[PDB]
């Protein structure tokens, strides 16, 4: 039953491909190839050579046709692309074919492209092809860091398809300005907030470790000591919070907190046994760091 | 916490003879996938050779297919009548190295093709249509390393482009600004191995990001809060071995995941247990096991995803972290 109708399809794809190649060596760069590849690419967007062919036709027709007949072909092509992306929203060549197409338009509608990224991110908020194409579009349309950072601020808070959006933030932020103390402590806030909502959403934690890695100051040491307690209240079996406390104590006074650093490593191993070997090496590295530090005493 | 649960009745045994037959007899999906054919051929040969079974494939036939796929520019297509691309260029060169048949194609023109794809910023396009990806940075230098011709490209600008795809979390994406992804981290770490720039990786940080790919089922994902997939057994492991932190994942849980992904009836591995197998997931399941020290599988270069012994023969073995 189902084999019939899908041997039907293979037959037709298989003959269409043949005819496309025949046409190609002969050099029939025409509408007939656009029509044949349409058949094929619609069912198989990863057939890269066919996006190549389309491109060559459109460029060949692009001259020996009226700028009205060209324009019709561009519109026809954008809708074919979108229809292909709804089929395979991960196709590298489908997305890059749209990149080529938009890049060569004399007057491209980027707002419509950004809306398309919206739609695709609604379907799959982690689709990295779409985030890339979004950054392509934001750069072609010179969208400014703060506009994008609002878009990101609306796709983390409302909903938690977070990591791809917090990454984008990570890149957009430095573009507003070893990142400023004032901004750092402001992000320590947004992130310390983040992990009292879902302390088991990991984006905030990954992000916060960057923020620590990247003067103590009464201002900062107090925010870190504060963080450390906020974290201890939260410990009332969350591995991310436990690692962070070790790293905060490390951040604060590693010689002073050596005892507690060791306690924490123990609890953390029991909570996150898969990371036993990492945590051992991290503990060894801290212990050595400390022995170096104790040799600062005379 | 989106993860697979592994079931009682998931295979817990390495089924090499099935994987050999599955690969030996593949294409008898195959038709929609002619566009990747050269790479499928690489995937099949590499997994067969790692499993000791390379003789069961058709050397002479393949040597002729490759030659027919070298275009006059020097690039190699996925298949006959298809257009050349960096991907299938790497794959072909790997196959010929597998077979010690470099002379089959024009080496000088491959080198020139790859040389032609580098951009001002050091990045590589995959072809003349210009898609930039860190994949292509890896494919470029991997190809040239195997031909002894790494000095054909602008290494410094290459390195710089790659390092510019390094992210807050210590990982790498496709392009500058892109989200870290185990796949692109493999490419970038592989690339820095080839170019002797591993001291620029923050190894403890990236190694931590990588080991956090491992989920309670033992399986690995490509980035935070995504589903696991056996092919990441390759992307993540290869990356960790390269930066000397392979031991940061739980090897037994991972191994249990990888075996759980086999199809006991037909052979092959799938992305996750009980799904339809394919050759790609079959290579990366086997290459992942080899990275963890499975005895029936030849050791695999974590950089080149080819048997160590092949690379020993050509004397291209990038020094790794530790
Ligand atoms: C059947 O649907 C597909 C989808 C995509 C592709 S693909 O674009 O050509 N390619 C190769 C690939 C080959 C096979 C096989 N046989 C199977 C999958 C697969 N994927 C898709 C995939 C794998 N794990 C999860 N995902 C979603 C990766 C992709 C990109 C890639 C190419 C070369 C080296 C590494 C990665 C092929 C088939
Ligand atoms: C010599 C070898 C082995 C490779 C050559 C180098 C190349 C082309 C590498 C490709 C690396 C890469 C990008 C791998 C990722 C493959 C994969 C599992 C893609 C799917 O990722 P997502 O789109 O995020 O989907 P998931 O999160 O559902 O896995
Ligand atoms: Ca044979
Ligand atoms: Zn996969």
């Amino acid at each position: 039953a189902k084999r019939l109708e899908r041997e039907q399809k293979l037959k037709l794809y298989q003959s269409a491909t043949q005819a496309v190649f025949q046409k190609r060596q002969a050099g029939e760069l025409d509408e007939s190839v656009l029509e044949l590849t349409s058949q094929i690419l619609g069912a198989n967007p990863d057939f890269a050579t066919l996006w190549n062919c389309r491109r060559e036709v459109l460029q060949h027709l692009e001259t020996e046709k009226s700028p009205e007949e060209s324009a019709a072909l561009v519109k026809a092509e954008l809708g074919f692309l979108e229809s292909c992306l709804r089929v395979n929203p991960k196709s590298y060549g489908t997305w890059h074919h749209r990149c080529w197409l938009l890049s060569r338009l004399p007057e491209p509608n980027w707002a419509r492209e950004l809306e398309l990224c919206a739609r695709f991110l609604e379907a799959d908020e982690r689709n990295f092809h779409c985030w890339d194409y979004r950054r392509f579009v934001a750069a072609q349309a010179a969208v400014a860091p703060a506009e994008e950072l609002a878009f990101t601020d609306s796709l983390i808070t409302r909903n938690f398809s977070n990591y791809s959006s917090w990454h984008y933030r990570s890149c957009l932020l430095p573009q507003l300005h070893r990142l400023p103390e004032n901004v750092l402590l402001k992000e320590l806030e947004l992130v310390q907030n983040a992990f009292f909502t879902d302390p088991n959403d990991q984006s905030a934690w990954f992000y916060h470790r960057w923020l620590l890695g990247a003067e103590l100051s009464v201002e900062k040491s107090t925010v870190l000591q504060s963080e450390l307690e906020s974290c201890k209240e939260l410990q009332e079996e969350n591995k991310w919070c436990l690692l962070t406390i070790i790293l905060l104590m490390r951040a604060l006074d590693p010689l002073l907190y050596e005892k507690e650093t060791l306690q924490y490593f123990s609890t953390l191993k029991a909570v996150d046994p898969m990371r036993a070997a990492y945590l051992d090496d991290l503990r060894s590295k801290f212990l050595l760091e400390n022995s170096v530090l104790k040799m600062e005493y005379a | 916490q989106k993860d697979v649960t592994i079931k009682s009745d998931a295979p817990d045994t390495l089924l090499l003879e099935k994987h050999a037959d599955y690969i030996a007899s593949y294409g008898s999906e195959y038709c929609m996938s002619e566009y990747l054919r050269m790479s499928g051929v690489y995937w099949g040969l590499t997994v067969m050779d790692l499993m000791g079974q390379l003789h069961r494939m058709n050397k002479e036939e393949i040597l002729v297919f490759i030659k027919s796929c070298q275009h006059e520019c020097g690039g190699v297509s996925a298949s006959i009548g298809h257009d050349p691309h960096l991907l299938y260029t790497l794959s072909a060169v790997q196959i010929l190295t597998l077979y010690d048949s470099i002379h089959v194609i024009n080496v000088d023109k491959v080198v020139a093709y790859v040389q032609s794809l580098q951009k001002e910023d050091g990045s590589f396009a995959g072809d003349i249509w210009g898609e930039i990806d860190t994949r292509f940075s890896f494919c470029a230098v991997a190809t040239l390393a195997l031909l002894g011709k790494l000095d054909a490209i602008n290494v410094e600008k290459a390195i710089e482009f790659v390092l510019s795809c390094m992210n807050f979390d210590g990982g790498f994406g496709c392009r500058p600004g892109s989200e870290s992804h185990a796949g692109q981290i493999y490419c970038c770490t592989g690339f820095l191995a080839i170019t002797s720039q591993l001291h620029q990786v923050n190894s403890d940080l990236l190694g931590w990001w990588l080991c956090e790919r491992q989920l309670p089922s033992g399986g690995l994902n490509g980035r935070p809060e995504k589903l696991p997939d056996v092919c990441y057994s390759w992307w993540v492991l290869a990356s960790l071995k390269i930066i000397g932190r392979l031991h940061w994942i739980d090897r037994e849980k991972l191994r249990s995941f990888i075996l759980a992904c086999q199809d006991e009836e037909t052979g092959g591995f799938a992305d996750r247990p009980g799904d339809m197998v394919d050759p790609f997931h079959t290579l990366f399941g086997i290459a992942g096991l080899s990275l963890l020290g499975e005895e029936q599988i030849k050791p695999v270069s974590p950089v080149f995803c080819m048997p160590e012994e092949v690379l020993q023969r050509v004397n291209v073995q990038p020094e790794l972290v530790s």
